[PDB]
């Protein structure tokens, strides 16, 4: 997995590749690693996929209830604190490595969080197996006062480094943009640089090819009237 | 980590490098290891980032609640709360913390809490992997009741050497000044301290 | 405990179970009955870790006898085998799991059919025409795969079993001191007292 | 503790035609999650119309191929420039591998060429030298992703004649070289999609009575 | 793997399966587990593929040298003992072999020696070796007679491999059959287990457990 | 079997249109102690080859002496020693690769990862890697250890396939290499600021730059970073 | 000793035009020993289909569990559960056993009765959802199934074409796995008829 | 190989040795002769690790046959047993030691006495009226301690052996497929072909 | 061990503590770790006493035989002989040796040979367990071309700190001066160096 987060002028952007692997095998070619915690707080997850999904939804649920209770729009530091205290308690066994970002009444924020519950702050971050490929690009092209367009470009360039150079990452680039005073725009499959080429042959079979012993209509209906 | 805290004539200064490490990979080169648990009681963190952050967050909570009930806590009190956490959970923590604060009666104070959770009140303290390389230097160059500038220089020079030899340490040198005059943050970049 | 076999013929289920009990170096007994009657038309044989086998078998027996009294009614073999599977599946994630494998042979008086259920200590259940646990199947399944017919008589089943036991006596390293054979049919459970 | 072995990934495939043979392999060389090279050739022309690939641990693979080529060189010196037949090459390679039975070449070797009747031939070896003549053989990382496909699309396994419903097998008609290359490319394209170590490039060496020819195709680089 | 060999009136039958696995993954279904040592001698392949291949073709070379030097066919006793003595030299190093060395000579008659990588050498009438051995033994033990016709013996060996291929996950593919006479061995074909199973089920009425 | 004691980190390299560049920092680490600061890990052989070595330094020094001894040996009874029968990069590499594989085969490795960079007689660029296992490979860019993870992706943006080599100038390539060395200094805890760089060009020969430094570093943004989540001051 | 490959078995599912297909082998073994050739691995709750590979006791247990939960769901909701919802229930249920999981690889297949959209999904033992357009694979021959599906599959196949494709993908994958085979079943699922076909295959 | 017994009566030595050969899970043979004639009046039985047993037995046999030819003379049982002890004691500090235990039964034609020697793989030698290796003695020694007399006939020895083998067949877990019995006396070595 | 060697204007000085240790027990508190392999080529020994003694004895033998055949060996030559032994026997040695000598052409020279058997020519070198604590101090206080007295002070102060912090080090500070003027042995006792 490759995930990044980049701050810009008036907000924050996160991106991620779309490959999930079982050892050397690609289980899903178009995985969604960008998670919504609240409308304007999204986080990218690397590590154990079930853990990143589960911990993201639990905290998301509790954040929603908190927002309703306080009559306030949720803040990123709350999602951060809730995530880290949960993860720390499980001493790393919940394998969720997250880049947490969003906008709230306080401003725009970017954090990352390791599975053991240690957190950090920055203008640009990366996590996952492709984090070194990504970080090399971030350390090469990042500057102060990025515009929205510059940050999207930098973020997806860093995901591409991971896609091309890391065997743990591949397929497509997802992006989410969180700008102050605007709706978050989740850009699913922002890039598509890995369409499979056309096959040499069609493997559609002549009907009747397969040997059959028995057929039966399976009854999916409930018990019938009359 | 290279961290230290030094008492001087007008109070105390905390200092740290900014490197966080996962093996040979620098996970963060601009880390803030100088953390605030009260307006004028801060700490330097070394060991597991997860452990030291969790501890500092809890201590800050205790001292906020202390303040609401009994007014401003002493630096000694802050150190005791840290110690309780570090001592009672010694089997599950990797945390070496220096606690530094400024009272008006007691002036500048420094308490170091090593791995086992013991407490040691000192005129100055050094800790983290980088500290080993500056025991000689710091012992030879520390005097009591230095001025603000002499103390800033002592810490800058000391952590410069610790960074020079310890690959785990590096980045910028952060400092936090604690006096009656308030709270001052300082930063020193590679090109300044490396050539010293 | 070592070898336990089951075969389901036309109108009955036959269970054969070894008589030996070995405490490491010596054979302590050569006439051990590795079976418990659960209800008048259901029999369960068992093999696995010492102590746990009988403890489990008797526990199941008590529960089914309790059910029989409460409802004044005999549970079907399928129902009994499901209860037993659940208890083993329960046990496999316990602090200390039952290491017990069982064959349940019952005659369903409602459907007038003999039924044989194979359940291992993990709670892995399977309905079968014939079955075994441990190494028993390795020697005997090739004979049963050859000779077995769904419409065999009880005596044809016993002859096929006689052959199975002879192969075991030829090729197994352990002396298991013969088998006790029991038949489960519409009239209940009886023991073949010569084998 | 020093581990004398490594795993450079890679996947290779050999198919015996009626009067030709192909030996294909990807050109990606990896350690763990890193790419060492997107084009590091892995299938070699060994002389006397024999092609060879030794897949797995590249250091051992290179050593073996070097030694076999050298074996061919000395076969000529010692037996009056006699051409080394494919069956003879195979037996020789067994002795090369088994000579290190107690410290093996950590590779799965495949060679291809023509037999002495001009028929297509592939031979496959385990690391310590047991070998079979084969029609169809993939090796390395994505072998398991490729062979079941080939069983179905080359040998027509599990395919029957429509109308007969299972009584009459789809008959085993003979494949051309262009037809085989199609199956090789689709094999590696499919493997590239689902195996992280497969990708970058596909290089195929084809062997006919006229000699050894090369074809190369790009693969996905993610 | 399942391999067998048995002595009878008509000589020796040798029958083997054809499967090779790396864990769960079936690497090949076309492995030749009968090694043709020479035109009069056969060896079976179980345990290490290379060990069996390498050392049993090596054995063929030693047998050839023997009859060049002695101007006389090598005895099965002597041929088997060359192999067992060789592997016994390597004991502890990690060879893996379970094999039946089979031949029919004038002085001995039909003879089978079970040879083994930890040094065992056993003369016997019936031997089964491999992960499927217990299944093959069952069929053999209940149908074996010294007075089997060459035709029935060939079938019994085929049927025993079939039994093992069905139950043992690590045996399958095809059956390979051999008949060993005094004048040499005769190959009796490759028989795909897929097709053979259905044919035997129908013609024999066995495997009622399986729906076909 | 041993364990490496005093070690050198990444060696990075790439091909450009007329030659090759290779670079490596001047540090000899001793665990996390940055012990030795004046260590040259690029060793030129003749004036057409540079051998860059990472890993155990004692073993590097041994290889360094093998290479000096190889030059001596090649000169013996060789009137064309500084001409047609001079040492090629391909000869030097194959010799090392032979040694490395033999040493792993005797279970006593030279604990290194080596890159041999140079230009052949006919002007062709040579760039190949070998390590303690005797594993070898070629690529338009090559890097060892940490550099494989962080330098390669940057250098591959410049030269991504064979066709990109004619398009790449020595200035662009050197810029990319120098930038990669800065990144490695930001992120590798066993890297130093000081490094050496060598260009082997088919026209200008061998330029060997000592005492280089990482400069134009971005650290200013550090001052805006406070706490690890909620802390404001 | 590895629980997910003690008993063996496989499941594959595919989408076509206004239909889905889910298929499984019938083997149950104790490692090398084949034990049963009639151990079906596909179950259904109303119009939602669930295939489960892995440790057989957990396969049985989970079927019994989802029958329990979908029955109560129906009584309270007064309607049959949809595939999208069931997928979430499967995920929830598995993750609730995060640190002592069921050793399974479940696969969900069905057509949403309101929208008519065909739906498939796969899970790891710990609840992670793989919602693929094309196909889902599971079991001890999952590598082989990935190989077959990746070349054999094309989108928008008609029910009786999809049948050939999924059958061929299963059969040939099973024949390269020691622990799969011994029979096979294919379910072809349309909005208001479901056809279940048993395949003829080699029995070794 | 499992059970090997020896008993020395008035005028002969009797060796009984199990017939089974087991390769882990299956009994490969049930008629194996675990004995080698060393000279016309000396017999050696053996048990231990597979392969090594026969390799050792045949090696000793060759050496004694060689000695017999060179000197045109038969070595005494004591002499043969000392040679054999030395070879095992030699082997115990080897790179790979022979794991073989033996009983040597000989009739000394010079002293007109039967003699039984027990030697384990360490080269631990002992002359005995009766002996065994492995677990065999644990079951049988209490019977031999009771019934044995120095002046028993050959048939009284066989009856005492019959009893010993019956106890083994009752209490041993392993099926060793009976014993081959051989008698060593003044007229040489013969086999009792019914037991 | 705390050992060091320092080149200065007139040649080179070697210095060492005098503590030999078996666990916590000081087996010898007056050890001589400054060992002579030639008239004006000496070494400082750290690591296993058995290993470093055996190595020095062999080197002394080689250089005596060298001298008989080819005259006085260079300091570089001496260091190479040490290296050959340490490098070729790396798997069975625990030896960190500093080699220091005085030529008339080359003047003072210092070569350090760490655990792996690599060689490093330096203006000065420090080694032994105690050295870690004085990397900072020595780096800040060493200049080139010091006088004899300044160099004696540098070593005295440096090893004083190393001894102060390293429990493995202690006893007396021994030094050996190597110049054109001959060979001078020096000794400094606890009461002198501790109070520094
Ligand atoms: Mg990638
Ligand atoms: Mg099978
Ligand atoms: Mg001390």
């Amino acid at each position: 997995t490759t995930i990044v987060g980049v701050k810009f002028n008036n907000g924050v952007v996160i991106a991620a590749d779309t490959r999930s692997t079982q050892g050397p095998i690609v289980a899903d070619k178009n995985c969604a690693k960008l998670h919504r915690i609240s409308p304007k707080i999204w986080c990218a997850g690397a590590g154990t996929a079930a853990d990143t999904e589960a911990v993201t939804q639990l905290i998301g649920s509790n954040i929603e209830l908190h927002s309703l209770y306080t009559s306030r729009e949720p803040r990123v530091v709350s999602a951060l604190q809730m995530l880290k205290q949960h993860l720390f308690k499980y001493q790393g066994h919940i394998g969720a490595y997250l880049i947490v970002a969003g906008v709230d009444p306080t401003g725009s924020h970017l954090f990352s969080i390791h599975a053991d519950g240690s957190t950090d702050v920055g203008y640009y971050l990366s996590l996952g197996s492709g984090s070194l490929a990504a970080m090399a690009v971030l350390e090469s092209h990042w500057k102060q006062d990025l515009t929205k367009e510059e940050a999207i470009k930098l973020a997806s360039d860093a995901i591409q480094a991971g896609i091309w150079n890391d065997l743990g990452s591949g397929s497509n680039v997802d992006v989410c943009v969180m700008e102050i005073g605007k709706d978050a725009e989740y850009l699913r499959n922002y890039l598509t640089p890995n369409v499979r080429e056309e096959k040499q042959k069609s493997y559609k079979f002549p009907r009747g090819t397969t040997a059959v012993l028995k057929e039966s209509i399976v009854n999916i209906c409930d018990i019938q009237e009359e | 980590t290279s961290i230290m805290a030094v008492t001087f004539k007008d109070g105390v200064i905390l200092g740290a490098d900014s490197r966080t490490t996962t093996g040979a990979y620098i996970a963060n080169r601009v880390t803030d290891k100088l953390t605030r648990v009260h307006d004028k009681i801060w700490c330097c963190r070394s060991g597991s980032a997860a452990d030291t952050q969790a501890i500092a967050d809890i201590v800050q909570y205790h001292l906020e609640l202390y303040t609401s009930q009994y007014g401003t806590p002493s630096t000694e009190t802050a150190a005791s709360v840290f110690k309780e956490l570090c001592y009672e959970n010694k089997d599950n923590l990797t945390a070496g913390i220096i606690v530094a604060g400024y009272d008006d009666k007691n002036k500048g104070e420094v308490y170091t809490i090593p791995l086992g959770g013991s407490v040691h009140k000192l005129p100055y303290a050094i800790a983290g992997s980088g500290s080993t390389f500056i025991y000689g230097y710091c012992d030879k160059n520390f005097r009591e009741n230095m001025s603000k500038e002499e103390t800033v220089d002592f810490i800058k020079h000391s952590l410069s050497q610790a960074i020079k030899w310890d690959g785990s340490s590096g980045g910028v040198i952060r400092m936090v000044v604690l006096t009656a005059a308030g709270v001052e943050r300082l930063i020193f970049y590679p090109d300044e301290y490396e050539q010293l | 405990m070592d070898i336990i076999l089951g075969i389901r013929v036309q109108d009955s289920v036959i269970l054969a179970s070894s008589k030996a009990v070995t405490r490491g170096i010596s054979v302590l007994k050569d006439s051990d009955d590795k079976t418990r009657q659960l209800s008048p038309h259901t029999l369960m044989s068992f093999a696995g870790e010492a102590g746990d086998t009988v403890q489990f078998a008797e526990y199941i027996q008590a529960n089914i006898q309790l059910y029989s009294i409460r409802e004044d009614y005999e549970l079907s073999p399928q129902a009994v085998s499901s209860f037993v599977r659940q208890e083993l599946a329960k046990s496999i994630r316990s602090r200390r799991p039952y290491q017990v494998n069982v064959l349940i042979g019952g005659y369903d008086k409602k459907k007038n059919k003999p039924e044989l259920y194979q359940i291992d200590y993990l709670g892995t259940k399977v309905e079968l025409p014939y079955g075994a646990h441990g190494y028993s199947g390795f020697y005997t399944f090739s004979l049963l795969d050859h000779h077995y017919r769904p419409d065999m008589t009880t005596e044809e089943g016993l002859d096929l079993l006689k052959l199975c036991v002879q192969e075991l006596e030829k090729r197994m390293p352990m002396d298991f001191k013969g088998v006790i054979v029991k038949i489960v049919d519409k009239d209940g459970i009886r023991q073949v007292d010569d084998f | 503790q020093f581990n004398p072995y490594g795993d450079n990934g890679g996947t290779i495939l050999g198919i015996a035609g009626e009067d030709f043979a192909v030996l294909a392999g990807d050109t990606r060389n990896i350690t763990d999650y890193s790419i060492n090279s997107r084009y590091e050739p892995k299938v070699f022309d060994c002389g006397d119309n024999i092609v060879m690939s030794a897949n797995g641990f590249a250091a051992d693979g290179d050593a073996l191929v070097k030694r076999f080529k050298n074996s061919v060189k000395w076969y000529h010196f010692d037996h009056n420039d006699k051409k080394l037949s494919i069956n003879s090459a195979a037996r020789n390679i067994q002795h090369l591998l088994y000579g290190k039975r107690f410290f093996p070449y950590y590779v799965h070797t495949i060679i291809a060429g023509l037999d002495e009747d001009g028929k297509g031939a592939v031979y496959s070896f385990d690391p310590v030298g047991s070998y079979e003549r084969e029609q169809c053989r993939a090796g390395g990382a994505a072998a398991s992703l490729i062979m079941p496909f080939l069983d179905n699309q080359v040998n027509f396994k599990n395919q029957y004649e429509p109308g007969t419903n299972g009584k009459v097998k789809k008959p085993l008609k003979y494949l051309s070289v262009e037809e085989v290359i199609k199956l090789v490319r689709d094999s590696f394209t499919s493997a590239t999609e689902r195996h992280i170590q497969v990708g970058d490039g596909l290089e195929i060496l084809i062997v006919t009575k006229d000699g050894v020819r090369k074809e190369f195709y790009e693969l996905k680089r993610d | 793997t399942t391999t067998l060999a048995f002595r009878f009136q008509g000589g020796i039958i040798v029958a083997v399966d054809s499967r090779a696995t790396a864990g769960n993954w079936v690497a090949s279904q076309t492995v030749k587990k009968v090694i043709e040592i020479n035109p009069f001698l056969l060896g079976t392949m179980a345990g290490g593929a290379a060990d069996c291949q390498f050392w049993e073709t090596w054995l063929g070379s030693q047998c050839r040298l023997h009859e060049l030097r002695e101007k006389e066919r090598i005895s099965v006793a002597a041929a088997s003992k060359i192999l067992s003595n060789l592997v016994y030299q390597y004991k502890g190093a990690g060879l893996s072999m379970g094999t039946m060395i089979c031949g029919y000579t004038r002085k001995e008659g039909p003879t089978i020696y079970y040879v083994d990588s930890d040094g065992t050498r056993l003369k016997g009438d019936i031997f089964c070796v491999g992960s499927g051995q217990t299944f093959a033994y069952g069929v053999l033990d209940s149908n074996y007679k010294w007075d089997l016709s060459v035709e029935d013996a060939l079938y019994l060996g085929k049927r025993s491999i079939l039994a093992a291929a069905h139950r043992d996950a690590y045996s399958g593919g095809s059956v390979n059959l051999y008949h060993v006479t005094e004048d040499g061995w005769i190959y009796h074909g490759n028989h795909d287990v897929g097709e053979l199973f259905w044919k035997v089920k129908e013609e024999e009425g066995s495997f009622n457990n399986v729906i076909g | 079997t041993q364990q490496p004691i005093v070690t050198g980190t990444s060696v990075i390299s790439m091909k450009y249109d007329n030659g090759v560049i290779i670079a490596a920092d001047n540090l000899g680490s001793y665990g996390s102690l940055l012990r030795f600061n004046g260590v040259e890990r690029l060793i030129p052989v003749g004036d057409n080859t540079v051998v860059g070595i990472s890993g155990d330094i004692s073993d590097m020094q041994h290889i360094e002496r093998l290479l000096k001894d190889l030059v001596t040996e090649n000169a013996y009874d060789n009137p064309l020693a500084d001409a047609e029968e001079a040492l090629e990069p391909s000869y030097i590499f194959e010799y090392l690769a032979t040694v490395m594989y033999q040493r792993r085969s005797k279970m006593n490795p030279l604990w290194n990862a080596i890159i041999v960079a140079g230009v052949q007689s006919n002007g062709d660029q040579f760039l190949r890697y070998v390590n303690l296992l005797g594993v070898t490979y070629s690529s338009p860019t090559l890097a060892t250890g940490f550099g494989a993870h962080m330098a390669n992706p940057l250098l591959r943006k410049v030269v991504d396939r064979e066709s990109d080599i004619p398009k790449t100038t020595v200035q662009v390539a050197e810029e990319a290499i120098v930038n990669a060395m800065r990144v490695l200094y930001y992120r590798d805890a066993r890297s130093s600021r000081n490094f050496s760089l060598a260009i082997i060009d088919k026209n200008t020969g061998l330029t060997f730059k000592k005492n280089l430094q990482v400069e134009n570093m971005k650290w200013d943004f550090a001052k805006d970073i406070k706490g690890y989540g909620t802390q404001k001051i | 000793s590895d629980p997910s490959s003690i008993n063996g078995g496989i499941v594959v599912a595919m989408t076509g035009k206004d239909c889905v297909a889910i298929a499984c082998d019938l083997r149950l073994g104790s490692q090398s020993l084949g034990v049963s050739n009639k151990f079906e691995k596909i179950f259904h709750y109303g119009h939602v289909f669930l295939g489960i590979t892995g440790l057989a006791t957990d396969v049985t247990t989970l079927n019994e569990m989802f029958r329990y939960k979908t029955n109560l769901y129906k009584l309270k909701e007064e309607r049959a559960i949809e595939p999208e919802t069931f997928t979430q229930l499967v995920s929830s249920s598995l993750y609730e056993r995060r640190f002592g999981p069921y050793f399974v690889g479940p696969v969900v297949a069905g057509i949403n009765s309101k929208s008519g959209k065909p739906f498939i999904a796969g899970f790891d033992l710990i609840g992670c959802i793989d919602e693929a357009k094309d196909f889902i694979v599971s079991g001890t021959a999952s590598d082989q199934l990935f190989g077959m599906c990746e070349s054999l599959y094309e989108p928008n196949l008609e029910p009786e074409d999809l049948f050939e494709t999924i059958s061929q993908a299963l059969l040939n994958a099973a024949d390269r796995d020691a622990l799969s085979g011994w029979g096979a079943v294919v379910y072809i699922i349309k909005k208001d008829e479901v056809v279940k076909r048993y395949l003829k295959m080699r029995q070794d």
